[PDB]
RNA sequence: UUUUUUUUUU
RNA sequence: UUUUUUUUUU
RNA sequence: GAUGAUUGUAUAUUAGCGGCUAAAUGUCAAUCAAACAUGCGAAUUUUAGGUUUUCCAUGAAAUCUAUUUGGAAGAAGAGGCUUGAAAAAA
RNA sequence: ACCGGUGGUUUGUUAGUAUUUAUGUCAUCAACAUGUCAAUGAAAUAUCAAUAACGAUGAAAA
RNA sequence: UGGGAGCGAAGAUAAUCUAAUAUGUAACUCCGUUCAUGGAAAUCAAAAGAGCUUUCACUGAUUGUAUUUAUGAAACGUGAAAAAAAAAAAA
RNA sequence: AUUAACAUAACAACAU
RNA sequence: UGUAACGGUACAAGCUGUAAACAAAGG
RNA sequence: GGACUCCUUAACUUAAACUGAGGAGUCAAGUAGGUACAAACCGUACAAGGAUUAAUUAUGUCCAA
RNA sequence: AGGGCAUGCAAUACCAAUCAGAUAACAACUGAA
RNA sequence: UUGCGUACAUUCCUUAAUAUCUGGAACGAUAGAUUAUGAUUAGGUAGUGGAAAAAAAAAAAAAAAAAAA
RNA sequence: AUCAUUGUGUUAUGGUUCUAUCGCAAACCAUUGAGA
RNA sequence: UGAUAUAAUUAUCGUACAAGCACUCAGCUAGUUAUUGAGAGACACUCACGAGCCCAAAA
RNA sequence: AACAGGUGCCAGGCCAACAAGAAUCCGAUCCGUGUAUUCCGUAC
């Protein structure tokens, strides 16, 4: 209930936003970013 | 389990409810009077008022007068003829809203009318021929995108 | 709650010390310093018009 | 050392009170009712000075102490928590402010619309 | 008190082996999830298996310490390792039933026991004891007691030992259903097999009529053709 | 009348 | 199993 | 004060609905007219503190009966709100 | 269908986790001290050469 | 373990106070939980009839006890799950 | 390795 | 069963029990 | 179960910003202007918002203006 | 489990009225768990 | 005698109206592009009402879209 | 756009919370071994 | 250099003002819930069926 | 949900004694399980 949550918003939402990050480039969105990913990656599977 | 119970009211042993009409069928239905003339004061007294002098005022106005049978027409409060023609399109990216007021004090009571009426008339019309033209208009950029297609392949070709 | 965060900082900028930077004392400092133009901006008008009558006079005797 | 919850306590003491909750009855006052009758006209009571004196009274004024009265609209306010299991719907005059309805309206040659 | 329902109620729910069986129907979704799980802590000692450390073999000589038989020896019939039980013959006989077979209208078998409940009896001495495994210079193992320090006995042949178990054979029959008719159990080879060809006749006919004696004929299989 | 439970051959 | 069930009807 | 209701010492007794008291409400683990520790016995308050983003619409009272009637509007009832309008040329 | 051996699922991707001890008091009693078993690095079986500079390995270093 | 047995006060509500609720609740001692508890009618019903014991729903917050504040899974009855009178004179 | 409060330094200024 | 002390190990929140980190070859 | 002012009036020392009544405005919940300096008095075509424009109001017209 | 495995946790309860201790000659001698 | 200073325009430009009565019971409609001389309007404590936002998680709808590649 | 100079603006350094599992049945399902 | 301007918050009839808290920053922290309630002249949303609606616990 | 582990970070076709591409193009340094396209195994 603070600033500290809008630095982690404002940080989440510069990097949510692109395509080939690593694992060390995430940092602790790591998981996030994967699931995102992997969420997104479930429109190309077909019969 | 719970009971609800509902109130009744009693009148000289019957039981009192509501107002209720049968139906009449009518051949032709008349025009109704514009909702319009209740904006004002002078009628808006004599509905809210139940007397002798209001039902026999009543039966002099003439309420005839007000009545316009030409859709866009309609009459106001302020003492003049308003015109409407509300159009959209996105496809063409154009909007029209008339708003024009035809006003009794410049004109006259029937003069004022007849010019209304007269320019929604000529709007439709507007209207109509505009639609036209954009019907030719959509056909040449068809014909021009297949040129253009074909000039593409004429180079993938060469 | 009255002014935006974000503004404040912006508002308080080019202030003396701990009031630039601290939000509590800052607050107070902008709600001021927004108050005094509103204020001011409405009576702007009858400060020139004195001023114009004035020089007209001057300019006519 | 470290503080270590009850977290079988805890689960089974809080599945017991969603249970409970989610279970309860309705309530009804017994002095309450025990004096009161309802009725499709309204709810029905007696008038007090019954059971009192009544040499210095009239005959009209004794019949009238002898019958029934409704309970007054201000009073029906505590029922709705006392005898929840009595409700009592009331329905007033109809509020319909259309002119079209009027005695006026025959009037006219037509129907403002 | 006003809680004793709903305590038991919950209580229950720790028995209950959450998720139970649910045949679907038309229109009707089922109610399992809705069950809260039971509770149970992770962090505990692991199981072992004290039938494997005691020296305790089937057919050997036991004797009851606590309950009932305060006094009682018998012999092992059965150990179950998962579960740290025993049983003996003669002893703990609360299981009855309806006679499945020959007999009388009632029959009763013999429970489990814990290990903890028994002891290993003495050769000569025929008292509770220990008994340690000794291995001799050719290999050859040997089974010693304590108190006495002599061998132990050779165990039961399991031939002797086998014996039919008919709790098992009431609770197959019941599985089945009630007891069938009179009429319906009697046997009807004769129209069986009628009904039986029949039955052929119908399912892989392929729509064909059935033999008449004006023409003892019928129509024969077609094959799957392939699509060309 | 507008329905329905597949093994024959441990 | 609970609630509701016109006071009008040539 | 110091030949006497002198001083001093190992190990011991009296436990709070209490004991001690050459009698002070003096003392019992350095604020005892009723000690300290724990509590799923899960602490009560007509007094009093706090109560977190914006914009818009509408918009109070300090009056009455009753409460053996109070005062720094406690509780209950009544009263007080969206009703109307306000557009015109011989 | 008991009993022995093997494998998988749920509890549980949505929930959580505690074992050693410095300090207070006569005692009852109370209590979440101090990042990780840890230079860093994917790899140290890559940390070479040395006197200043330029040199070696490594994506990045003195 | 809100299970069973003995004993068992107060803060709190009734805007102070008695009964009453809290609650037969908290502390203390004991049994140690479906291989348990319970139990196969000198019962219930009334003019018919049900047929050991035990769990759930409805009847029903009805009847009753209280009153200034509450408390109350009541009895008959219906539906449903599970179904159990006795192995038996001895060899 | 790490936000703020807090601590130090460099550059930038002329109608004075 | 669960734990405390002493000793050894590299004195250690592990392992271990003076036989204190192993017998694996019985003709 | 109300603070100031206007008219009437009870009490008091025709005293006190007291205590208590009858009926109008303002504040309470009102901005900016005037009254020299701190709610209550005068005025307001009385504060959605923005800009360098015109007006009879309390009231002013030797200087601070 | 081949082998070995100091010491302490006060132990005749794999049984038997109660009341201290390596569990008490009668009586004195008493009891809500 | 004739004078003059002065506070407040919704003249101009840009927004808003949710307890049934502002024209609107109009027009349009494949889901509304905001009315140009349009009437009343928009100070507010207590209390009451309407509406827009709060970067996140879950869902088995992240390629039928001009030109260019 | 008032640094007259003790101020302000930008940038840099310092300070600064600390998460790498050593785990996962007693329930259910499938399969297999000896003997009824 | 010219003109102009009484920190903020709560209570209160009273901007009451020489009354109460706060040096500053970081983390945490105060209207939670209808298998049981509802439209009662100070304000009460919406869907289905219709003289008919719902169906409890087993399953 | 192919979270079954690992391999430098997201692997059905690579290590894991039993099926299945060192597959092609793109990539700042920089491996790269990543984007696009496509083949195959499956009673996993």
């Amino acid at each position: 209930c603070n600033p500290q949550q809008t630095r982690r918003k404002q940080q989440y939402a510069s990097i949510i936003g692109k395509q080939g990050l690593s694992k060390k480039q995430c940092g602790i969105f790591w998981d996030y970013y994967k699931r995102k990913c992997k969420k997104r990656r479930s429109t190309k599977k077909f019969i | 389990g719970t009971q609800r119970v509902v109130q009744k009211r009693r009148h000289q042993m019957r039981i009192l409810h509501p107002a209720q009409t049968a139906y009449v069928p009518v051949e032709q239905r008349p025009p109704p009077i514009p909702h319009s003339l209740t904006a004002s004061s002078t009628v808006k007294r004599l509905l809210n008022n139940n007397t002798v002098a209001a039902k026999e005022a009543a039966k002099r106005i003439n309420w005839g007068a007000y009545i316009s049978h030409q859709r866009g027409v309609r009459w106001h409060p302020q003492g003049a003829w308003r015109v409407q023609f509300s159009r959209r399109n996105h496809e063409r990216n154009f909007f029209v809203r008339c708003e024009c007021y035809f006003r009794v004090g410049t004109y006259g009571f029937q003069m004022a009318k007849d010019l209304a009426i007269r320019y929604r008339q000529r709007l439709e019309k507007e209207w109509e021929e505009l639609q036209e033209q954009w019907t030719k208009l959509d056909i040449l950029e068809a014909e021009q995108r297949a040129k253009y297609k074909e000039k593409r392949e004429e180079h993938l070709l060469l | 709650m009255q002014i935006p965060r974000d503004v404040i900082f912006e508002v308080v900028r080019g202030f003396r010390g701990r009031s630039r930077n601290c939000i509590k004392i800052a607050r107070v400092r902008a709600m001021k310093a927004l108050l005094y133009s509103y204020i001011m901006r409405r009576q702007r008008q009858r400060r020139y018009r004195v001023f114009w009558i004035g020089r007209i006079n001057a300019a006519g005797r | 050392y470290k503080p270590v919850i009850d977290w079988v306590k805890n689960r089974i003491n809080a599945r017991m009170r969603q249970y409970r909750k989610r279970s309860l009855k309705k309530k009804n006052h017994s002095k309450v009712i025990q004096r009161f009758k309802l009725t499709r006209f309204g709810w029905q009571r007696l008038r007090s000075g019954r059971n009192g004196e009544k040499e210095n009274l009239t005959h009209k004024q004794l019949k009238r102490t002898m019958g029934y009265t409704f309970v007054s609209r201000d009073d029906l306010w505590k029922f709705r928590f006392q005898l929840p299991s009595h409700i009592l719907r009331l329905r007033d005059a109809p509020i319909n402010r259309n002119p079209n309805i009027r005695k006026i309206r025959r009037s006219l040659p037509s129907y403002f619309g | 008190s006003r809680y004793v329902k709903v305590y038991r109620k919950v209580m229950n729910l720790q028995r209950r082996k959450t998720p139970l069986p649910w045949t679907p129907t038309f229109l009707e979704f089922s109610k399992e999830p809705s069950v809260p799980f039971p509770v149970r802590e992770k962090l505990q000692p692991a199981p072992i298996d004290l039938s494997y450390y005691l020296n305790m073999e089937v057919g050997d000589l036991v004797e009851v310490l606590h309950g009932p038989d305060c006094g009682r020896q018998g012999v092992v019939l059965s150990i179950s390792k998962k579960r740290n039980t025993v049983v003996v013959d003669g002893c703990n006989m609360k299981k009855s039933f309806w006679n499945p077979g020959v007999g009388a209208s009632l029959i009763t078998q013999e429970m489990p026991i814990h290990i903890t409940n028994v002891a290993l009896l003495d050769p000569v001495v025929k008292r509770p004891t220990r008994v340690k495994r000794r291995f001799m210079m050719n290999g050859e193992c040997v089974r010693i007691s304590k108190l006495s320090g002599s061998a132990m006995p050779e165990p039961v042949s399991t031939s002797a030992l086998r014996q039919p178990n008919l709790y098992q054979e009431y609770l197959r029959q019941k599985a089945l259903g009630p007891p069938l008719k009179a009429s319906y159990a009697r046997p009807d080879p004769l129209h069986l097999k009628i009904l039986q060809r029949l039955a052929r006749h119908i399912s892989w006919g392929q729509g064909s009529p059935l033999p008449t004696a004006e023409n003892p004929r019928v129509n024969s299989p077609e094959p799957m053709a392939l699509r060309r």
